[PDB]
């Protein structure tokens, strides 16, 4: 069988820059490289097909090169919708392989955290539950710090960070920080806090609200 | 145009079986490889193999021979793939591509097909409405919820409004624990139609074909 | 008086570019690439030999020395030997007929070809032709071109709807008409082995010289040409590469005894026949040796000459050499080398040397094939026959021709390989291990040996007498069983053959085989004595 190797599984790229991924096989290929662009919950798209020809109704920005073993495609100008994992595949030799694939991550200037603490709804307090939500939407990079504030003191059990793909609009990752808390402990606190820490400033952003009918 | 339309999703009990549909339309049905391609969560594509639709002429993969079983109907074009002997494995997202014989690229492919394999109870999702409270500062912009919680497998669909708006709709991924799925969904709305205009999260779960609508109050 | 002693060859070097002759054929050119390059690749060499050294060079050479020595026909040597294995003779004479139907209809096709391979723009390169289909896409044409399954190429259409015609045929059932095209190619062939038969050994030997010599001319220049092609190193790549693993397989020792043996093909008397004519004085060990070691080395470098031609067609296409060479039969050289070769400069001639080439391989193959029957005939009825030589060789000749007209069918294709599966391969087998059997147990090997010693001037080694008693008819009961418990299903064009197919073959397998066991019946039936003492008297020879 063959081997298809993509070394890099990541690649960080800006929006209009020159980027090119790269693709190793178990041996010579001749031209018989085809190129796939897997958007983040979309079926695998044929861009490319046979080393440098381009498959009908992919724009003129992707591009593939390359004659014998080792082949590249290449994105000159970089959208906010170009936003995928891209995948090579051989076809010339039974079994078609494939590669492992090496998402594109976007690099765009740091962005605010918007943190946005929720309280707990009455139909799940009705329900004998109480979830105190914190929301962090729009920022740039990935990496954050989320601490929680039941009453100032930091609650570390029960909280669970959710980060979601890089956009493909504006190239801002996205996060929740979940503080899932019983009834009986929700009416025994009130004022919820939730902060966040960013390396767009230094001070933490701290959000707070009241349990009584708010 | 041309259009694979795959089955929906499918949880099964280890060690059963299961079998995936996939409606072909657009083109000429006799004139191309009907392949199958499986994708396991977070690894990479992996070719299960093809089929001639004339005479049924499947080449299989050394990987899958008995594993899996491709068929095919030309009298409503619609190729289909049996995996017996589920595993833990198995629990991947599986295509349907079309290719021509040569140079063999999978130009068209499906929606996928999410299997879940496991013998866990198919559970309802608790929709509860993440409302902002009363005292907070109303600006220019209002962020909402609706939180999906205790719920198996994790064919789930989140939806707001009819999809009227939804450009600022950030959903965050479903987490497992204890064997049971729970997420979060937010939408940036202004307050300029709010609390004036209706707005309303709705949360189908088609493993349980169940769906539940909360609307959200302040 | 009257003839007496036999006559005896013109030369040593005609007798042995004759054997070569007989051995080297069309097989040689892509069947064993194709068998080679498909189990294990390269490492297909080892077992290859081996089945060579145990299996093929003992028959060859017992088959050849009993020829020289006993100067007798197919039928006539075992009234000498063996009475109640005559019908071992006469077997012969069905199944080469059987043979005759097929293997010329072949060199009709390829002499189809070079006769219409005159033309400055050959036929199978463009589709704007009578034959052609709305699925022919040709080159030339628009580039990005995305094959379709129901497209098909200039050279499958070319093959297929014209030469052919087997679009005109559903399969075993419907396949009249005749072809009358192919009619006269095969009626040519007829002819030109007329005149290279009629006269017998002076005008076969003679020949030969052309039609043994040649092949090794157009595999040099279709060599060295596909060697210069870009890319060509997929095809030797495929042809080369040692994949072990499938020597593990207990089918890939099968293929390889059943390929060298249907490659030197002993006991078939078409070797006694060539060897008959030959001097008691004269050596043999090293004809057969060398013989032998030139049809497999002239496989080998075969192997090459197809090989590098499909590694540069499937350096224009895609690689994989396999897909390119998936089909293996009269599509390999006749679809796809032509088509290979048709992108090629100066295409008339590599085409002209090639069909030529295929034609010419055939020839000399058929001719000691007709050689081995007319020989067991004239010896087997002499006087009584002997008359005339162009009456008995005319008679053969003509009678292949309508044993031919089955396969100048539409459908004939088809036929083809109904009769190239079916009947020839299991009967062969049998009646080689009866006859290897019937010289080593019978007739006594130490007999055999003393005939050797009284031939060459020395005894067989004890590796001969091994070989002869045991390691020989192991080695065709090897192929025996293994053929008869997995008979094969067998499909051509987009078609299989219908299951009872194999019911059809089996007839046609065994309407051959029938008199040697009702010959035993006839002699041991015959003549009175009790049956210990009518088979004590009818197994052994004549006493003068
Ligand atoms: Br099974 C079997 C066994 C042996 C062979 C030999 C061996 C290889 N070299 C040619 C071939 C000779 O095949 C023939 C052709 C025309 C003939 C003929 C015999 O006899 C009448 O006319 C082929 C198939
Ligand atoms: C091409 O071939 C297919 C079957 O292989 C056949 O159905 C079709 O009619 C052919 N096209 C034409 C124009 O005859």
């Amino acid at each position: 069988d063959i081997v298809m190797t993509q070394s890099h599984k990541f690649m960080s790229t800006s929006v209009g820059d020159r980027v090119s991924i790269t693709c190793k096989a178990s041996q010579d290929v001749s031209t018989a490289v085809a190129w796939y662009q897997q958007k983040p919950g979309q079926s695998p798209k044929l861009l490319i097909y046979s080393a440098s020809y381009r498959y009908t109704g992919v724009p003129d920005r992707f591009t593939g090169s390359g004659s014998g073993t080792d082949f590249t495609f290449t994105i000159s100008s970089v959208q906010a919708e170009d936003l995928a994992v891209y995948y090579c595949q051989q076809h010339y030799s039974i079994p078609r392989t494939f590669g492992g694939g090496t998402k594109l991550e976007i690099k765009r200037a740091d962005a605010a955290p918007t943190v946005s603490i929720f309280p707990p709804s009455s139909e799940q307090l009705t329900s004998g539950g109480a979830s105190v939500v914190c929301f962090l939407n729009n920022f740039y990079p990935k990496d954050i710090n989320v601490k929680w504030k039941i009453d100032g003191s930091e609650r570390q059990n029960g909280v669970l960070n959710s980060w979601t793909d890089q956009d493909s609009k504006d190239s801002t990752y996205s996060m929740s920080s979940t503080l899932t808390l019983t009834k009986d402990e929700y009416e025994r606190h009130n004022s919820y806090t939730c902060e966040a820490t960013h390396k767009t400033s230094t001070s933490p952003i701290v959000k707070s609200f009241n349990r009584n009918e708010c | 145009e041309v259009q694979l339309q795959q089955s929906g999703p499918e949880l099964v009990k280890p060690g059963a079986s299961v079998k995936i549909s996939c409606k072909a339309s657009g083109y000429t049905f006799t004139d191309y490889y009907m392949n199958w391609v499986k994708q396991s969560h977070g690894k990479s594509l992996e070719w299960i193999g093809n089929i001639n639709p004339n005479n049924g002429g499947t080449s299989y993969n050394q990987k899958f021979k008995g594993k899996a079983t491709l068929t095919v109907d030309k009298s409503s074009t619609t190729a289909y793939m049996e995996l017996r002997s589920l595993t833990s494995e198995d629990s991947a997202v599986y295509y349907c591509t079309r290719s021509p014989v040569r140079p063999y690229y999978f130009d068209y492919w499906g929606q996928g097909t999410t299997l879940t394999v496991s013998s866990a109870k198919t559970t309802p999702p608790s929709v509860y409405p993440l409302a902002p409270g009363c005292g907070d500062t109303t600006g220019s912009s209002v962020t909402l919820g609706c939180l999906v919680k205790g719920y198996f497998p994790e064919s789930v669909t989140v939806t707001w409004n009819s999809g009227s708006l939804s450009s600022s709709v950030h959903t965050f991924p479903a987490l497992l624990q204890s064997g049971l799925y729970t997420m979060s969904s937010s939408v940036t709305v202004p307050s300029s139609t709010w609390p004036s205009q209706t707005v309303t999260c709705s949360v189908a779960h088609p493993a349980s074909s169940t769906t539940v609508d909360k609307k959200l109050e302040p | 008086g009257s003839q007496g002693e036999r006559e005896t060859w013109g030369k040593k070097v005609d007798f042995l570019l004759s054997v070569i002759g007989y051995a080297v054929d069309l097989g040689n050119v892509w069947r064993f690439p194709y068998i080679c390059a498909q189990n294990g690749g390269g490492a297909f060499l080892l077992p290859y030999t081996i089945m060579a050294i145990f299996g093929g060079i003992p028959l060859f050479y017992m088959e050849l020395a009993l020829g020289q020595y006993h100067r007798n026909g197919c039928i006539s040597i075992w009234r000498k030997i063996c009475p109640i294995f005559k019908g071992i003779g006469y077997a012969i004479c069905i199944i080469a007929f059987y043979i005759a139907s097929y293997y010329n209809t072949i060199m009709a096709w390829a002499l189809y070809y070079l006769i219409s391979s005159f033309t400055d723009q050959l036929p199978w390169t463009s589709c704007k032709n009578s034959w052609n289909t709305g699925n022919c896409t040709n080159y030339f044409s628009e580039d990005n071109i995305t094959w379709t399954l129901h497209s098909t190429s200039p050279a499958e259409e070319f093959y297929t709807r014209h030469v052919l015609q087997i679009h005109r045929s559903k399969g075993l059932q419907d396949l009249g008409g005749i072809s009358w095209q192919l009619a006269l190619c095969i009626m040519l062939i007829f002819t030109v082995i007329y005149f290279s038969i009629w006269k017998g050994v002076k005008t076969s030997g003679k020949v030969v010289w052309v039609t043994a010599t040649f092949p090794y001319i157009a595999l040099s220049v279709l060599l060295v040409r596909g060697a210069t092609l870009p890319g060509a190193w997929r095809g030797v790549l495929f042809y080369l590469k040692p994949n072990w693993q499938k020597l593990l397989e207990t089918g890939v020792w099968i293929d390889a005894a059943a390929q060298i043996f249907f490659s030197l093909g002993p006991g078939f008397g078409v070797l006694l026949a060539f060897a008959s004519y030959n001097k008691f004085n004269n050596n043999c060990y090293q004809d057969a040796l060398v013989t032998s070691v030139v049809n497999c080395m002239t496989s080998f470098v075969s192997g090459f000459v197809i090989f590098t031609v499909l590694g540069y067609m499937a350096e224009m296409r895609n690689e994989d050499v396999s897909e390119v060479a998936k089909d293996a039969g009269p599509s390999l050289l006749f679809i796809t080398y032509a088509e290979a070769i048709a992108n090629m400069p100066a295409s008339t001639f590599f085409a002209i040397i090639f069909f030529l080439m295929l034609i010419t391989l055939g020839l000399d193959s058929t001719f000691a094939g007709l050689e081995g029957v007319i020989t067991a005939v004239l010896d087997e009825f002499p006087h009584v026959w002997a008359k005339r030589r162009e009456r008995f060789v005319l008679a053969v000749v003509i009678t292949c021709f309508f044993g031919s007209l089955v396969t100048l069918t539409f459908g004939g294709a088809y036929v083809v390989k109904l009769l190239e599966e079916y009947a020839t391969g299991p009967a062969v087998l049998t009646v080689a291990l009866i006859e290897a059997v019937a010289v080593s147990w019978f007739y006594g090997i130490t007999q055999f040996c003393r005939d050797v010693k009284e031939m060459l001037g020395f005894s067989p080694g004890w590796f001969w007498r091994i070989c002869w008693v045991a390691i020989s008819p192991l080695f065709l009961l090897f192929i025996i069983a293994s053929f008869l418990m997995s008979p094969p299903q067998l499909r051509l064009f987009q078609y299989n053959y219908p299951y009872w197919s194999i019911i059809l073959g089996y007839a046609i397998g065994t309407s051959s085989f029938i008199c040697i066991p009702t010959y035993i019946a006839y002699r041991l039936i015959i003549t009175p004595g009790t049956f210990k003492e009518r088979i004590i008297k009818s197994i052994t020879p004549e006493t003068p």
